[PDB]
């Protein structure tokens, strides 16, 4: 196991500084924290100060995955073999029960146990219901201004469907309930007249110079 | 439930 | 496989920034993007905060490239011998229904499988699309000004030629049809005298002071 | 049609 | 050995420079010193100018913990065998009477003597001393202003309650104490209305907007 | 093969910002340009944003040794053997007709087709032609004014020599022909005081503090 | 001839 | 107690 | 021996334009200068611009150190043995007389002769000479003032103790001595209620808010 | 052989920009070059925009240095056998007749030919001629104020005397001969109460506060 | 004398 | 006595 360094802590700090808790953080998140045991997770989060709301929030949705692990893992009494490794618990996956020299154990074991791989989906769970509930705009209120550039308001509607609650079965059919609808009307008389079925780049550039 | 409030991730 | 440093998600991430969609941002992002597996180059597209329009012109240009791979390439049933690897699907190239592990054994298999490489070029594709789309310039609006230099009418004709949309077979012809006749009187003269053939350097140099 | 929108690229 | 890169000594100084005692400088401390000898962590705190006052407090928490160490890992007399290696001492761990050579043996021993994790442990809890007494804020201070949104009062909250002295049974009894009931009065009718057993999840978005 | 570093393109990228068509950005072209395979110079060329009346003229004249290369190194139909490889036409180079792995195929071949170095001369070549031509001024027009320092006028001097069109016969002899000459007078009284065989260090040890 | 004008250098 | 005031850490 | 990359180089020129002489910049120096040979040393203090006062008086002290090198370790004439190698002089171990090849047989010999360490030494006693020379302040003149925060006294307190002169046996008793003498008299009822034998933590915890 | 990082260039380019000739350039030039190919030192050079003066008396230098290289080591006539290499010619250590290859060959040869190192040390010379001409003070100018402090007048005095031209004769008797005669009359007083043998420690320290 | 004056240092 | 007043660091 070889260490973060200093440009991976310090990328994870500033990233954090300004873009806050909008939906790019949690790929670059796991870009940062990748092959990453759980104390190094727990570290990447340590490192954050402020927004001590959702790192609460975060704990919360840890410690509820770390409970479904247990009822779904259960652990086994008895003693550990020479060649091998005790299962690791719920706390064990969030380096709260478990040591660097274990979690390495566990993610080089044959068969392996993932357990920074297991830790970085709860995070990333736990991070993507912040960065959905954090933002402060529905689908229904992206709204194609008279003069608003269809770019724009595209750029808009998919920004908001990005961070947006609801669900993907809603994701899926919100570009044909929403868009053209709520597409100003001089362009939305060029986007019914060319028929359903329009892929978005046909539908933009109808719509384009206007 | 591992994670504690006011204490630092992965316990003391 | 080792990871995308933060070096490079910190250059992608800027570059998005600063050149938005320019032709220049293809080249580099086939060089930021170099032996990337599927899954890290859903992480360089994930980063992208804004642009959503484009990001989602570029889903339905992979999708559509998958359906192709499908048609061209079909799955076979089977159980998979335990010295080989399943076929990559179109959404497992794209990262989509495959694993990281399955990614790296195609692309490291004895023929191997540069699900990467594919997957990397229907993004640069999509993002192909993107770029001459918006683009809001054709090559018939670049005319060189009753005192514009020489050598910067021709940088604007071919930053605009090379971001046009038309096809290869107009911007190979798009010298000898436009560039001579686009340019002001005085320099279209010495152009002219120099009888046809000559080079761009020979060009240039004829009406270099003008 | 792996690609969905406002999901990120690969899928949940 | 390898040495500690510039990059890790300029990421050291300036935070700091920038976050001075804050609660993510231990972290941070901890990540940027990982795997180092006594000799590197020495150097790590040597490096700080100003705050000499914490790092004198520094070095008493060290030398009471070095004490207990002498205290329960007492010295025998006799000569070191030629394939093995002499206990470290209190002062030896934290690199006063040892060599860099001799914390490398022992750190690379087997079994190894984690001498720079040892050292690395009482300057982490000299240091959580110094962040925790430098805080000028009580948990019992935090109340929602009439106007203040509930995730701004619920940012400062859990951000006191990280750096709050007192102990962690008064941490993980907090919320349940003082978060309702410090909140003001109109988003206090609402969290009341939701009963008891509600996450934070719950209790930020119903009062959200207010 | 590994990749261009982001470091590398971002140092090329900015050195063509900065310093635009000097003499100084072909040896840093050549130095950031290593060991680089005709697809990584491709990349290089391509991240180029404007200038692009110069990238034009860069592609003509690698046409043009291209069709030399052809015409010196004419192919041969025929299969290639199971151990061996086919000869790089003038396209291959280029990285035009040719892949990544055919580039290095021929570069670690025993003999070796070092294919980037001969590119990389081309480019060279190409990008010599531009400096040169884009500047606009001549060594006859380099003159000593009244009071101008010695050591500006020669600086002046053999900077514009360096970006000269001419030839090296010319730029060996305009030493000899021009700085003494188109020295201001005071010191031009000082240098014929000095005899021809002067050294530089001579001649502008004589002139200074005038 | 192989690079084209207002075509990335290197072809398709 | 090895360290000392005004002193370096880790000693002389 | 690999060489002093080119960040090492830069950020010890740049510490020495920031912090100057401060006790900060020795364990930086170093941390900076760790495995280096002579040559490699020689390097880091030549690349200081400046300051040449007082790396006039290290070039004295490094020939003070190796006099008194060459009185302790000295020479015997005779031809080395193809086995093995020369004993260092002074002038070798400051790089003067020895090459970059004898500086290294040195340093990896069986047993080793650490060149690179005795010249640190050398040139770190050196510099601590201009540390405390260069500071301006004794620990008497440090007066705590009417309004001055207790722990703003104590960090001045503690930075004069640590850039002092005097002697380690004077630091160690200052604080007994100096400390809360010199505070102000409403800090120090306080302190002198608390009895001696109290932690710098008890005596600055005892004057919070004040 | 391993290729100029781009922060070497990078590096290089900025002293060159920001120091221009000053004493403490040659050793980081030499810190930078260090196991550099002649291809490499020439490519340093190379980036190097104006300043050409000084490049072109660079040249002179180095092909003086080349001559005599000629003239001492004289070739034989004779095929090279299988399993050694061509003695390199003044012109082949300057890079100018030899490739990378033979130079690479020539470095890793036993007996190994360091023209990398022999080159250097022609540039090196050659730049310390410039730096010490391009210098615009005599150690006999610098006088101490009437309120200079003497620190300042003796950091003027060595800086001075390290770019001097002169000799190492007169450096070394310099400060015996000058520094004390042009002190300004009230130091002057002290300095010679104190005798003659003094270091340049006790002189500084003698007059401090002054 | 390799370097020549206007020319790249190690010649063309 | 190896360093020398306005000489470089490890001598010429
Ligand atoms: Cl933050
Ligand atoms: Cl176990
Ligand atoms: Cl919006
Ligand atoms: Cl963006
Ligand atoms: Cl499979
Ligand atoms: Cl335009
Ligand atoms: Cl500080
Ligand atoms: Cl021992
Ligand atoms: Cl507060
Ligand atoms: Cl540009
Ligand atoms: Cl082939
Ligand atoms: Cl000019
Ligand atoms: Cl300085
Ligand atoms: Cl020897
Ligand atoms: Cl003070
Ligand atoms: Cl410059
Ligand atoms: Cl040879
Ligand atoms: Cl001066």
């Amino acid at each position: 196991h070889q260490c973060i360094s200093p440009r991976t802590l310090n990328a994870w700090v500033k990233v954090v500084e300004e873009k806050a808790f909008s939906p790019e953080v949690i790929p670059m998140f796991s870009a940062l924290s990748c092959g990453a045991t759980p104390q190094d997770l727990n570290t990447m989060l340590n490192t954050v100060g402020g927004h001590q709301a959702a790192m609460q929030m975060l704990k919360e949705t840890i410690n509820e995955e770390a409970a479904e692990w247990d009822r779904l893992h259960p652990v086994h009494a008895g003693p550990i073999a020479p060649g091998q490794m005790r299962e690791p618990r719920g706390s064990d996956i969030a380096g709260t029960t478990s040591t660097l020299q274990e979690q390495i154990g566990w993610m080089t074991h044959n068969p392996p146990i993932p357990v920074g791989e297991i830790y970085k989906r709860w995070i990333i769970l736990g991070l993507n219901k912040i960065v959905r509930m954090y933002s402060p705009t529905s689908i229904l209120d992206i709204r194609q201004g008279p003069k608003e550039p269809f770019r724009d308001y595209v750029d808009r509607f998919y920004k908001t469907l990005r961070a947006e609650q609801a669900s993907q079965e809603v994701k899926n059919a919100a570009t044909e309930t929403l868009l053209v609808q709520n597409a100003n009307p001089d362009c939305k008389t060029i986007l019914k007249a060319l028929g359903p079925g329009a892929t978005l780049e046909e539908m933009m550039t109808a719509c384009q110079g206007v | 439930g591992p994670l504690l409030p006011g204490q630092s991730f992965g316990g003391p």
